[PDB]
């Protein structure tokens, strides 16, 4: 019987129990609208806030996934998560469901049989306590969790990731977010004509719904937790960057996804946007008359689309629009453009698996020749041609030879490997922690070790991209999913476990050792760049990667 | 009739020091104050950012004049109520804001004065770590009253009476009421 | 009466009894003749058998050194070694005596065929004596005969006009002239002449590895070891000779067009007029010194190691890690560091000395430990490795790289343990040279005016330790055998196994191997 | 003759291989063997550099006449008795000298030929490691009889004919008395 009124009308939800010794059940409102619907005239418009029920709203069931693509080669899996493209037919499932009215969130709360008030008012109902008042059975407003799931901007969906296990861990109420994807939510002819920034505004939009409603489910929306991976990662960091994001969300994780990567934000939005229009028959001059038409278009006729970018950038995605996104990231945190949020950014051992697991033979070695390929199919895509090809190749190169075993194919392949990591996750993402620090924002970092290898994940690789996400998520808890397929052993239990205290520790006090005990993990700051290890043997360590992300950070930018 | 302190001989200060992992970053600045003084030359309020940063606000009088001086980034920021002096021993309140780049100012219920500046400017105070009422250490200490300071929310001399745990009062401060 | 009979004539000695209880007697030769006087007609041309002599030639005290030069500010400081530098007015001593006529060597006989060791000193090409090596400790304690050698230095013995009017090398050609004589007549002094070893620090490091490269030297030494000294390094040969003699000549009015005749005029004039003159090179190279000659090197020392035109010696290459002091130390303050304007500055006429914007920079961000990156006490120590690893470390490896891949026996080594001193500052490593006290066996009799530092018991326990290493190579070409002690294990470009050697002597992998590589794969081919 | 060796049906092998800490190079190589042959073609006699280095020694009999292919590094030396006829079943001795790239060969009582290649090139043979006589597993096995082998001072027949550590002998040879 799990009724809850919003602002906007009654809504109901859905008990869940769970299948695990310890964790207590979870009452979980699904696809419950936060915006109205962004179709026909409202499609390529910020979200609208949503239209008043005076009934009973059954959000016990996932609403539709927003229009995206979902097809085998068509998607980079250099940049979604590797748990992502392996497992394609379980996400299809996810994902088949499908409309442009698709502005829903998923919440879950935490509900425990504890009666706390509600019995001393069945023996005394007199008193002020009862007679008038405001505490509940499970007393005090839970921190909230707002998950962003970050793909490439084109495709997921957070119906994809069940809060359920994080929520009635940490006792918290953990939020999924649906966001306009693909054309739909980032289309921007580099002007006024289409803005971009659609599917970042519909966070913005769920922070206003969550931040007005959330009390009401028994939620604090003064310690309200947006967390991401992958291009989630970034959205996290793109909205620390946004004005609109005052007084919304108060602490931030991003997990392998900044907004400083290559493929964070679209740098030519009206390239691709005119590429998409002549594609449907749309590309006209004037750029008011090119989104007219493409408003007037079935979104199915857009999301089919094949417009491929060049490697590891976007085509659709963030653009700079100097309104949701005031200037360049890089700049807008250079300068210290941000108001302060607790972070907590971090990166795996072993992100860039899916930029070595073609080369790689049966023995698992790179050639010396498959090697000097490959540093120059990365420098050639993603800093250009000519201006400095020779003395950048080279440089490079040289960074990420072993010289302790140069010969050997074996360590040739984790470090190209690395380079692929360190350049694209990690370099920006402790340039993140850096500037973060400096300008007095409780900042934490963390490394990530420890996977949970599969029979699709070759034996030799470490942590891949996404492989921390069920960790976070609580998996390991309730055994193997056909989504993430794993055989979870005691040791990744208690692993998913101690992950999960401090993810949540950080959304109810903005430090991950405080309150729930577990090696103390240890602030962070550029002066001696402390990041726990998470792993196996976890650590507190120092200066991570140090060598190498000032490698991309210092001396890269002087050799152009 | 906010929370009056008043200043007396030689001198004294009265401290907000928000706690380290919750120091406050922003764009806009709203800050009032209630004061009667004589004084030529004094630092009523000065909001300063965590070491190493250079972001800070300045309330004081200089010649009788009574001004906002102000660095969020780039350059340090002049607001002045330029013509009238307010040292004149009469009660007197001071409202400033502030956005970005630009400032507001009024005394009393005069005409508000608005700056301006030119060029590219920057827009965030960063990690606030202490408000100083009083002005000893600046170097030019206060002598008079101070009632009712607003400050970002914050009410700062009233929960300073009301024995905030992160309020120190050092020098010749009282309390009056 | 320590007399011995060899093939030039009768020779008698002096019986030096040793500044320690343990060590027993060494007879002493000093100043024997091993060349005839390289003066008149026979100035800048390669060195002569010496005459018999009919009686017993007193060679009992030292004979005078080669004509140098030897001035406090008008040396390369940064090149010779550190003892050297800090040290002069007692070095002059040794330099007091200055004959024209000066191809001598001193033989150390402790008291079968003891192995040989030949000691090649070097500081810039220009100065320096064997007479400033006491190799006494080092004879007695590892049994073996030890030869100290003087050479023509400066332009005495390697003025070259790049042709046949003066061909040069005649230095390198006078330690030949002594292997030749040593080979031959070390036999009379109980010595074997097919287990002769030449060994030297600095530009007589670099002798060694010459040496090693000239087919004048075959059958003459099997064994080498090289100490801090390379054939590799920027300084170890003269590129620009002619430039030189034609400066040099028009400082003494000899510049003439034929250069046969430029050749003559030099001959002819007194040996300290062209010595006390005044000639110097773009700073890290050199303007007297070894030459492509064609003869004697026949091609750049460069060339014929990746060539692999050279024999199998037995090498035992090294460096401290230090080398460089002499460039970083007058840029430190109290607080004992470097400036972050200081190092920036450093590196540019570093570029601007050896080779643009791009080198500039990379060197830059190579020698910066983003660790400790503020810290003006690392910012010293890897500006302090920067001239270590270019000038020392890079070479050495390079030779050691090219040696045991053509199939010789190379051991590589790091010393890393100082002689503690108040001569030079408090925080420094192992500097040019800190190797030498350890290897003569300095720290057996105490400090001497030359080694002035608090010798320590632990100091004695290494230079027997090393001393062991030392002569356990001269004798078997294997620095483990047959003297027992953690075992020196043979070096290959696989693992690249050095000896870390200090107060912890421990064997280790691939030494500074991803600096190194930066000079020898990086950097070469970056234009 | 010296130490002679029969080498029978199918051919044999007898591999001298230097101790690794004494692979001894060098720039002049001395090179003698008395033989008796039938063979159009055989190889009698094969120095080899370590593996890594292509510097190699080889003395063979080819259209029925004998020489040395050599390379030190740059160019493949050939140098062949021409004018007569070898295989003659006949005791012969053959010497070869190296001075560098230049080398010069003799059979029996018979003119010297002399070779010497034109353009710079290299002298040093490096690394040696293994003598090869017989060369049965190099594609034409020697058959016949070789006896008195010099090379740089070490008579190899000889050391194999007084149990020497290093040389094996693996194929159909004998030794002769
Ligand atoms: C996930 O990992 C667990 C933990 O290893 C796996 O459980 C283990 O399964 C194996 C068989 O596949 C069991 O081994 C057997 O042991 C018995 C004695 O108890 C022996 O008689 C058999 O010869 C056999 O080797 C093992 O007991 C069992 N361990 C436990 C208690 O969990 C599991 O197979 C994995 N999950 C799946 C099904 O993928
Ligand atoms: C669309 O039309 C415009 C204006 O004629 C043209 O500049 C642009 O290249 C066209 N786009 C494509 C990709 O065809
Ligand atoms: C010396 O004189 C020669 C011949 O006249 C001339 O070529 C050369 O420039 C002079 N060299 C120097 C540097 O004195
Ligand atoms: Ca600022
Ligand atoms: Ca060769």
């Amino acid at each position: 019987d799990p009724l809850v009124t919003t602002n906007f009308g009654k809504i109901r939800g859905i008990k869940k129990e769970l299948n695990n010794e310890i964790l207590g059940p979870v009452i979980q409102f699904l696809g419950v609208p936060y915006a109205a619907p962004p179709t026909g005239e409202h499609r390529f418009q910020p979200p609208e806030p949503p239209s008043p029920w005076s009934d009973i709203r059954n959000a016990t069931q996932f609403a539709p996934v927003c229009p995206q693509n979902i097809i085998d080669g068509r998607l980079p899996e250099v940049m979604l998560p590797v748990w992502f493209t392996n497992n394609l037919d379980v996400v299809s499932s996810y994902v088949q469901d499908q409309s442009e009215d698709c502005l829903y969130l998923n919440i879950y709360v935490p509900t425990e049989d504890v009666k706390r008030i509600s019995k001393e008012c069945a023996r005394k109902p007199g008193k002020k306590i009862c007679r008038k008042g405001d505490i509940r059975d499970s007393g005090g407003p839970k921190p909230v969790m707002v998950y962003i799931h970050g793909g490439s901007y084109m495709e997921g969906t957070g119906n994809l990731y069940d809060g359920s296990v994080l929520a009635s861990y940490g006792n918290v109420i953990v939020i999924t977010v649906n966001y306009r994807l693909g054309v739909l939510g980032f289309l921007s002819t580099g002007d006024q004509a289409a803005k971009g920034n659609y599917g970042l505004l519909d966070l913005i939009q769920a922070l206003r719904w969550t931040s007005e409603n959330i009390g009401f489910f028994g939620g604090d929306p003064l310690r309200i937790t947006v967390f991401g991976s992958g291009a989630g990662g970034s959205c996290v960091n793109l909205l620390t960057l946004s004005h609109y994001s005052e007084g919304l969300f108060q602490r931030a994780i991003a997990q392998s996804g900044t907004a400083l990567s290559s493929w964070a934000v679209s740098f030519q939005p009206a390239k691709y946007a005119r590429i998409l229009a002549t594609k449907v028959g749309c590309n006209v001059s004037d750029t008011v008359e090119l989104v007219e038409c493409l408003q007037k278009k079935p979104y199915k006729e857009l999301v089919d689309q094949d417009v491929q970018p060049a490697r590891y950038h976007i085509a659709f995605g963030p653009v700079i629009d100097g309104d949701v996104i005031p200037d360049d990231p890089q700049i807008l945190m250079e300068q210290g453009e941000f108001l302060n949020y607790d972070i907590m950014l971090g990166v795996n051992q072993g992100e860039g698996l899916k930029f070595v697991e073609n080369i790689v033979d049966s023995d698992d070695g790179v050639s010396a020749s498959d090697f000097d390929f490959a540093v120059s199919n990365f420098v050639d895509n993603l800093y250009g041609y000519p201006e400095g090809k020779d003395v950048l190749r080279e440089t490079i190169k040289f960074m990420y030879t072993d010289w302790a075993d140069r010969h050997n194919p074996e360590t040739r392949r984790k470090t190209l490997l690395a380079l692929f990591t360190d350049h694209q996750w990690v370099a920006p993402a402790v340039a993140t922690a850096d500037l973060h620090s400096n300008f007095g924002s409780p900042t934490y970092f963390y490394a990530f070790y420890h996977h949970c290898q599969t029979d699709q994940v070759p034996a030799w690789a470490d942590a891949a991209h996404g492989d921390e996400v069920p960790y976070v998520l609580g998996i390991p808890m309730i055994g193997p999913t056909e989504l993430f397929p794993c055989n979870f052993s005691k040791n990744d239990v208690m692993l998913s476990a101690v992950v999960m205290t401090y993810w949540t520790n950080f959304a109810k006090t903005g430090d991950p050792n405080q309150p729930v005990p577990q090696v103390a993990w240890t602030r962070y700051s550029q002066k001696d760049q402390l990041y726990l290890h998470i792993g196996l043997k976890p650590r507190v360590k120092e200066h991570y990667r140090a060598n190498k992300v000032n490698l991309w950070l210092e001396l890269v930018p002087h050799l152009h | 009739s906010g929370t009056t302190y008043i200043f007396s001989k030689g001198g004294g200060q009265i401290t907000y020091k928000w706690p380290p992992n919750d120091r406050p970053s922003t764009r806009a600045d709203r800050l009032a104050i209630g004061f009667s003084t004589v004084q030529k030359e004094a630092v009523l309020v000065r909001v300063d950012s965590s070491s190493g940063l250079g972001d800070y606000l300045e309330l004081h009088i200089h010649q009788g004049k009574i001004g906002v001086k102000f660095n969020v980034g780039t350059d340090d920021i002049a607001i002045e109520e330029s013509n009238a002096i307010i040292n004149d021993g009469k009660y007197h309140v001071v409202r400033f804001t502030r956005s970005g780049g630009n400032a507001t100012l009024q005394v009393d219920s005069w005409p508000v004065i608005e700056r301006y500046p030119a060029g590219r400017q920057l827009t965030i105070f960063n990690s606030q770590a202490t408000i100083i009422i009083g002005g000893k250490e600046q170097g030019q200490p206060f002598q008079g009253q101070l009632s009712g300071l607003y400050y970002n929310g914050l009410k700062v001399l009233n929960m300073a009476a009301e024995n905030d745990a992160n309020i120190a009062i050092v020098g010749n401060v009282r309390l009056v009421g």
